[PDB]
């Protein structure tokens, strides 16, 4: 509901007036205190999230009208007050009590508060200073009770709510740090009458793009039915004063010898716009390669604008889109369209700017009709998302060519007439955002303080920019090359182009023929390449052609090939090498910007030309923080979703902790997290609202939910590289095995947690193997660590490697590694290394490809420039001596770790244990008997042998408990079903639990035999003996 | 504004998107429409009509000149306030769509005109006339009260073509306005009715207007048509719920959902269900593509062109979904490879496709969230092509898994009731009938079922379903399409029986094989 | 069959027909009652599983046993 607003002094927690209309047939009669919520409307991309306030009754108020205190936003109405808010009474008045309200308090009111002897004392003092009340007086977030003394740190459950004044804990904070001096509740910086006296002549003031399109509805005159937003800018009130006229009819704007009429408006009051400066929409700003100060001056005989609107003069600006043959049409319609409104004025060298969407290239809506054929109300479905110039010359003079500087045009004499195409520089970045303005999809900002790489390609193009009145052919090709796919080589680069002000082209892969390329494709490629190009190059200046995944067009010789396959391959890299230097002297300031995905391949015969390569990394620490800064902004998320509820994040949120954590992740799988936490906030808030509970009026992204979407994105990754699907085997499991588990602990994880003391580039032993008797749980460990510290787990099932050929093997070996050396924090687990690495030349052997193979594992697992030590090797084998020594060493291989038999009746009873833990026992029995009777020749697998046994034993008793009552009730009945049957139709929950009963164990241990003889574990102990004995 | 007729007074235009939510009402009426609950109805009548859909007439309309060019045609209608409906969408019953030629799609923009007016509300204020005047191959002559009662019996304006019956509306008395005219509200001895048949001149002379004929392909009538092979679908798994849920939320986290699955697993009826349902209850219009049917898919630019048209309709129309079956035939990676240039392994021929459509795809989801999103079905989910995972178009994931135990019996149920002649004994039940049924899937269930339907038809020498003790022969009989593709054998015929002393070992194999 | 060992291109014109054969006999099935799509085939292994699984009754005809050649003896004997 819009209701009239007004605004006082009054306290920020005094009542708010309604009228009697709005308390009447909306307000709650039977509420003792009434509570309703007020939204703001402000300049800019939606409406401010809801603020709640408690109103009564106040019959001086006219129709539908509000009075609010003024110190609720931090201000005073000595300005121009807005005139109108939305507002809603809420249903069943509702509203949360906080459990706990953090406050900021300055030094003195702190001291004051400890003299005040006593906490109830303590409370009524602040109940007087503050106005605060149990279960009546709310509170809000953000907000400042009074001018540098006390402002509201924190509010946890919800941004705004009902205080227990009585029990809802207040946390006091003193403020250590003196930043309460910061608050400043809009007050004026000095004020004077006649700063300077008589200066009726002219105004020298700031001019800077206004950040946001303006809506009519939110200004405080009443313009005409056309031609207002055209010409419209705004400022403070004490600059219109200064000007003699409040929001005076027209003004002009002249420097340079360009002179401009525009008209000046009132900035409101609410919004936090910076002062003493002309904010205005890029229409105007286009015009002029404005200086960052400007001087303005009034302009009466604007009001006697004259229409000699006849035969006017148009043009196309230079610009990669209006090359296009089919935006073209869409392109004249909307100009048309523009044009057809009754009164827009102009004035020769103005740019013109017109918006349009990208995607209705195709959609003609309809023909012209003789009536009622319009547009304004059906284009709101869509929005723009492109924007071009259009460049106007001259018009007519007529008898009233006494003066020609400001006119209007007038449809109904105004007809469509253009001249061939012009050519003018874009406009900055630095200087207005274009973009901002009109909501497109906003280019990535980045900041050339911080990101290295950028500023290398941002000072070459504004030195081959500056070079244009040096006058020499100095421009130079650049080269993007990255290690990896999705790092934002063409983000960066628009970025430039956008900063510079350098008009893009940008060819992509969307090319005509790749395959079976004899069919002149050649021709198909180069022709397309030249028309595009010759249609924008002689109308740019500067101009940059762009070549996205120029990698997969100029693909190299291939080693095996037909013979005149290549032939065409190497006819296109020639030729474009010919179009590469062509560009470059045909016109003055032609950059050649090319990315490419790995620059291994791109022909050395073209890339040799080339003289600037920057790599692109991975974003590090440093920078995945602002991008998560950015993504997170409210100019982002609040974009594209048009929900009715604006959104936001909650300040509790941790930048640094967040970027540590999603290490390694590119900026689209962090924009990915973003969109998945913008999704699980928004499920949140229609589950709340479907619920009965309290609803809140923003959706709060978390950090509680950030830290599980991160790690979905981490196993979508880890699912991307292929990895198996490892059982959810839980470090418990592994029971007497504690030495080689803390051996474990002091690699794998000691110098991955608190990553200080190890953080350098030592020989951080990443090799380990187990060793030793079968079954001690080598397999197992393995398979806890792949799930329990979150790296990567790389499979290397047994002889997996060996191939049918030659080399392969060979190839397969280096991939894998390569493939693992990807993905830094990542383990490889050779199952089994006897079948892949036996010892290297051996008599009874043959076909030398094992000596091959495991000479080219002793070269890359270890080898020589290795970096990145992260990349883990585990391996186990029954039995050791079959490896080659030089596997045995460090930094390969250097602790051998003899998970022997546990010949301990402590270990014994804790694997006992660890394998009973997940299924009943019943304690009737104590177990220790069960490592009492076996004999010390038991091997962990053969007590989980000896459990499974007993298992099965006591519940095939259950089976036969089950087949005697299914027995007994057919006997019953007339025999009419079976067990299968009998489980559909009848069910007995409770006695299918089955529960063992050592009797079951003692029953079992009886028939197990040991997994090894006496035999093999004296061969395994010498072995022991040999290895570790020395 | 004043209408021509000085009685009638134009108030304000207004555009919204239609509905088939199948708001109803009785025969006397045949233009109502229903608006949403909201800002009060200037008005309790108006004007309506459609803004006509185009391609955008390239290469001088695909060489038809389209020289008969006409405004489509205006329309006047009820309008009636509803709650169900959202606030931007607006309801059009079955009547009114075929006067605009156009079959009754989900999601079509609507110019909607309040009208007010004065005098011609007085009964019987003046006689009124019409021609109701066959147009194509028509039934016989018929009286014109009875048509009036069947056609137009509330409210009526003439030039409204119907191909539902083929006839014309029609009247030149004279001096009159040619617009709006209530008739519920006039007394029957204040208005008259005339029947006859139109010349084939003129026949022809007004076919040459813009009337897709609907029943070219052949039906037996407008409520019955052949192609209904199946008409129901049971709700054996969550997952149609599922994709109902999060499919229409409020905001998605990236456009693109991946539905694996298996060999006939369910993945086409799942998928035309979806859309059967979505379609009706969250005004969600659909373009189903099923690339197979798609040709020269290889032929790059020419392919191009239908992706720009799918995704350009999408947006054009409101919230919207793109569906495909067995996609892997135009984004799939062929996978196979023996040596080849790392660059062309990650972009051959096919994936330019697959890029250039994800690019499309992105560049309005990334500033219209809930406008157009897509759902992929196929084979298997790695098997598809890894641009989708590393380009982060997929998101969440399901896979239909053979249904449980649980499941199979609503499905035999089912298919044993389509041929509606056969039934179990009284001695039979479904549940345990279902239990030997391991392993099959829908498709093997309904082989199965017509294997059963033919073994108990002729085999058993009876008239009647007999239905028991032939189960397990025909089974026998049976492979489940899975082992039906690799090398399992029942070549031994050796009973169950035939034990010797081998006691102590058939107890270990029961114990640890069948319990 | 699928080809493993075989050119892109022709794998996937080769699967083209192995579905439409499918989109046909569905098609035929439909249009007209009694229409039997009976087909013959040399070795069941070599059919596709789009086919293979689709299709309904397999018929093992076996090399003639002893009751069986007497009687094709007996007619081609036969004056
Ligand atoms: N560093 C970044 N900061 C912000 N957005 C980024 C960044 N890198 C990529 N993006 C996002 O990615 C999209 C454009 O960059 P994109 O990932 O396509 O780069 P690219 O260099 O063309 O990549 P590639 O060649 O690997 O496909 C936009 O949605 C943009 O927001
Ligand atoms: N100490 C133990 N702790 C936990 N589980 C154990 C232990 N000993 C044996 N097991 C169990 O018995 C099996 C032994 O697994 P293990 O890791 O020893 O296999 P492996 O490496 O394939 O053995 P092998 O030496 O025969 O090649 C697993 O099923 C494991 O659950
Ligand atoms: N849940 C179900 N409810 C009703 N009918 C079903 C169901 N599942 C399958 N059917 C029926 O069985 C048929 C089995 O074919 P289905 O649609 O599952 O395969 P498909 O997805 O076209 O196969 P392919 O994977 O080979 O392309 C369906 O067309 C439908 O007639
Ligand atoms: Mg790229
Ligand atoms: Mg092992
Ligand atoms: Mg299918």
């Amino acid at each position: 509901m819009k209701a009239s607003l007004t605004f006082s002094l009054s306290g920020i927690y005094a009542p708010c007036s309604i009228s009697r209309d709005i308390y009447l047939e909306y307000g709650d009669k039977k509420a003792e205190c009434l509570y309703g919520t007020i939204r703001l409307p402000q300049y800019g991309p939606g409406c401010t999230p809801g603020k709640i306030v408690h109103c009564v009754l106040d019959d001086s108020l006219p129709f539908c009208s509000i009075v609010v205190p003024s110190k609720l936003f931090g201000f005073m109405p000595t300005q121009p007050t807005m005139d109108f808010c939305y507002f809603e009474p809420i249903l069943d008045n509702v509203v949360p009590v906080l459990d706990s309200v953090t406050f900021l308090i300055n030094e003195q009111l702190y001291s004051k508060l400890m003299d005040l002897p006593q906490e109830m004392q303590q409370i009524q003092f602040l109940h007087y200073k503050y106005n605060i009340n149990s279960m009546e007086t709310v509170v809000h977030s953000r907000d400042i009770l009074t001018s540098g003394l006390c402002q509201i740190l924190n509010c946890s459950p919800f941004p705004q709510g009902l205080v227990d004044f009585t029990e809802t804990q207040l946390i006091l904070v003193n403020d250590t740090e003196q930043k309460l001096s910061a608050l400043k509740y809009a007050n004026e910086d000095e004020e004077y009458a006649l700063p300077k006296i008589g200066t009726n002549s002219a105004l020298s003031i700031d001019l800077e793009s206004l950040p946001c399109t303006i809506s009519r509805d939110l200004l405080r005159p009443a313009p005409h039915i056309n031609d207002d937003n055209s010409i419209y800018a705004f400022t403070d009130a004490e600059t219109l004063l200064r000007l003699d006229v409040t929001s005076g009819s027209f003004i002009t704007v002249s420097n340079m010898g360009c002179v401009r009429l525009v008209k000046l408006f009132v900035l409101l009051l609410p919004n936090g716009f910076k002062k003493r400066t002309i904010y205005a929409p890029p229409k105007i700003i286009a015009s002029f390669p404005d200086c960052s100060v400007v001087t303005i001056s009034k302009s009466n005989i604007g009001h006697t604008d004259i229409p000699i609107a006849n035969q006017v003069f148009i043009s196309r600006v230079g610009g990669w889109l209006q090359s296009q043959k089919c935006f073209q049409n869409i392109i004249l319609t909307t100009l048309k369209k523009f044009f057809s409104e009754s009164k827009r004025i102009l004035c020769q060298n103005d740019l013109i700017p017109i918006a349009f969407d990208s995607s209705m290239a195709d959609l003609n809506i309809a023909e012209e009709n003789d009536e009622s054929d319009d547009e304004d109300e059906l284009g709101q479905y869509y929005k723009n998302d492109s924007l071009v110039w259009f460049f106007v010359t001259s018009a007519e003079l007529d008898c009233f060519s006494k003066d020609n500087s400001h006119f209007i045009i007038d449809p109904n004499r105004t007809k469509l007439i253009t001249t061939n195409i012009t050519n003018r520089r874009p406009l900055p970045l630095s200087r207005s955002n274009l973009q901002r303005y009109y909501g497109f999809a906003e280019t990535f900002y980045y900041d050339l303080h911080i990101f290295p790489y950028v500023r290398q390609l941002v000072n070459i193009l504004e030195t081959s920019f500056n070079c244009s009145q040096r006058g020499i052919t100095l421009n130079a090709s650049v080269l993007l090359h990255s290690t990896t796919n999705n790092v934002g080589k063409a983000t960066m680069v628009r970025f430039a182009s956008k900063y510079l002000g350098i008009h893009l082209l940008e060819i992509d892969c969307l090319s005509l023929t790749s395959n079976s390329r004899q069919l002149d494709s050649t021709s198909k490629i180069i022709g397309y390449i030249r028309a595009k190009c010759e249609n924008v190059l002689p109308y740019a200046s500067p101009a940059v052609i762009f070549l996205a995944h120029l990698d997969s067009i100029l693909l190299d010789v291939n080693a095996n090939q037909d013979p005149e396959a290549i032939k065409l391959q190497k006819s296109i890299n020639f030729e474009m090498s010919k179009l590469l230097d062509d560009f470059t002297f045909k016109f003055p300031g032609t950059t050649f910007v090319g990315s490419v995905n790995n620059i291994d391949n791109v022909p050395s015969s073209f890339r040799s030309h080339m003289r600037f390569e920057i790599l692109v990394p991975v974003p590090s620490e440093a920078q995945r923080l602002r991008i998560f800064q950015w993504y997170l902004s409210s100019h982002e998320l609040n974009r594209d979703v048009q929900q009715k509820v604006p959104v936001s994040y909650m300040d509790n949120i941790s930048f640094s902790s967040l970027s540590s954590y999603s290490a390694g992740l590119t900026p689209l799988d962090i924009k990915s997290i973003v969109e998945t936490a913008r999704m699980t906030a928004t499920a949140r808030f229609y589950q709340e609202s479907k619920k009965c509970g309290w609803l809140p009026q923003s959706i709060l992204i978390t950090q509680e939910d950030l830290s599980k979407a991160t790690s979905k994105a981490r196993n979508e990754f880890s699912v991307s590289i292929g990895a198996p699907q490892i059982p959810n085997v839980t470090w418990d499991d592994i029971g007497g095995i504690d030495f080689v588990k803390g051996e474990i602990l002091d690699t794998i994880d000691m110098p991955l947690k608190h990553p200080e003391l190890f953080t350098s580039g030592m020989k951080k032993r990443s090799g380990i193997l187990f060793y030793g008797p079968p079954g001690t749980g080598k397999t197992l460990m393995a398979k806890a660590i792949a799930t329990n510290f979150s790296l990567n787990f790389f499979s290397v099932k047994g002889p997996e490697l060996l191939n049918m050929y030659i080399g392969e093997s060979e190839a397969n070996v280096r991939r894998v590694f390569q493939k693992a050396r990807e993905a830094k924090p990542c383990v490889i687990f050779f199952d089994q290394i006897d079948s892949v690495a036996p010892k290297r030349g051996n008599q009874g052997d043959s076909g030398g490809v094992m000596d091959r193979i495991v000479s080219q594992l002793l070269a890359e697992l270890d080898g020589m420039s290795t970096d990145a030590d992260g990349v883990f090797v585990i391996g186990a084998t029954n039995r050791p001596d079959l490896l080659d020594e030089a596997l045995l060493r460090p930094g390969r291989f250097d602790k051998l770790l003899y998970l022997g038999i546990p010949d301990t009746d402590t270990k014994q009873l804790n694997i006992l244990e660890a394998l009973t833990r997940k299924f009943v026992l019943d304690n009737d029995v104590k177990l220790i008997e069960l490592a009492k009777l076996c004999p010390f020749n038991y091997t962990g697998a053969d007590f989980y042998a000896l459990c499974s046994d007993a298992m099965l034993n006591a519940m095939s008793r259950i089976a036969r408990m089950v087949e005697k009552k299914v027995s007994q009730h057919n006997e019953l009945t007339g025999e009419n079903i079976s067990t299968r049957r009998w489980f559909d139709k009848i069910a007995t929950k409770e006695d299918t639990k089955v529960v063992v009963k050592m009797e079951d164990f003692l029953k079992a241990q009886e028939q197990l035999t040991p997994s090894v003889s006496r035999a093999e574990l004296n061969h395994y102990e010498a072995v022991r003996a040999n290895f570790e004995g020395a | 504004t004043i209408l021509k007729n000085g009685a009638i007074q134009l108030l304000k235009k207004v555009i919204l998107r239609s509905t088939v939510c199948k708001m109803d009402f009785p025969k006397d009426n045949l233009f109502v429409v229903y608006i949403s609950d909201g800002a009060q109805l200037p008005s309790q009548k108006g004007y309506a009509s459609i803004v006509k859909c185009s391609l955008r007439q390239s290469k001088k309309s695909d060489s038809d000149n389209k020289s008969v060019g006409i405004p489509s045609k205006k329309i006047g209608v009820f309008i009636k306030c509803d709650s169900q409906i959202p606030e931007n969408h607006i309801a059009l019953s079955s009547h009114l769509w075929d006067a605009f030629f156009t079959h009754p799609m989900n999601g079509a923009k609507i110019k909607l005109e309040f009208l007010q007016m004065n005098q011609a509300n007085i009964i019987s204020g003046r006689n009124a006339t019409v021609n109701i005047k066959y147009f194509g191959k028509d039934v016989p002559t018929k009286s014109g009260d009875q048509y009036s009662k069947l056609l137009g019996g509330s409210l009526l304006t003439n030039n409204l073509i119907l191909p539902t019956e083929q006839i014309i509306i029609e009247i030149k008395k004279g001096e009159s306005e040619q617009q709006l005219c209530n008739l519920n509200e006039i007394s029957n001895e204040s208005v008259q009715w005339k029947v006859t048949q139109m010349g084939k001149e003129e026949v022809k002379d007004i076919i040459e207007r813009h009337l897709p004929k609907h029943y070219h392909v052949k039906e037996t009538g407008e409520v019955s048509r052949t192609s209904k092979d199946e008409d129901d679908f049971i709700t054996v798994n969550s997952i149609k719920k599922e994709m109902v849920n999060y499919l229409t939320s409020p905001i998605i986290a990236t456009p693109a959902i991946i539905l694996d699955g298996k060999q006939g697993i369910g993945k086409t009826r799942l998928l035309k269900e979806l859309i059967n349902e979505v379609e009706k209850d969250h005004h969600i219009f659909v373009k189903y593509a099923d690339c197979e049917t798609l040709h020269e898919t290889s032929n790059l630019d020419k392919t191009q062109k239908l992706i720009m048209e799918w995704c350009s309709f999408c947006y054009w129309y409101g919230p919207s979904l793109i569906v495909l079956d067995n996609v892997e035939a135009l984004f799939g990676k062929p996978q196979a490879n023996d040596g080849d240039p790392s660059n062309n392994g990650q972009w051959d021929n096919a994936s330019k496709l697959l890029n250039f459509f994800i690019n499309q795809v992105t560049k309005i989801f990334n500033k219209d969230n809930k406008r157009i999103r897509v759902l992929f079905s196929g084979k298997q989910k790695t098997q598809i092509n890894p641009l989708l995972f590393d380009k982060h178009f997929v998101s969440e994931t399901w896979s239909l898994r053979a249904p449980d135990k649980h499941a199979r019996a609503k499905l035999l149920e089912y298919f044993f009731s389509k041929n509606q002649i056969m039934k179990l004994n009284r001695d039979l039940q479904f549940s345990d009938l279902s239990l030997e049924t391991e392993g099959f899937s829908p498709l093997d269930l309904e082989i199965f079922t017509e294997k059963i339907f033919y073994d108990l038809q002729l085999e058993r020498d009876c008239d009647n379903v007999v239905t028991r003790e032939l189960f397990s022969k025909s089974l026998s009989a049976f492979t489940p399409s899975a082992l039906r593709g690799v090398k399992l054998t029942k070549e031994t015929n050796i009973k169950w029986g035939d034990i010797g002393a081998l006691a102590n070992a058939k107890d270990v194999l029961l114990e640890t094989l069948e319990w």
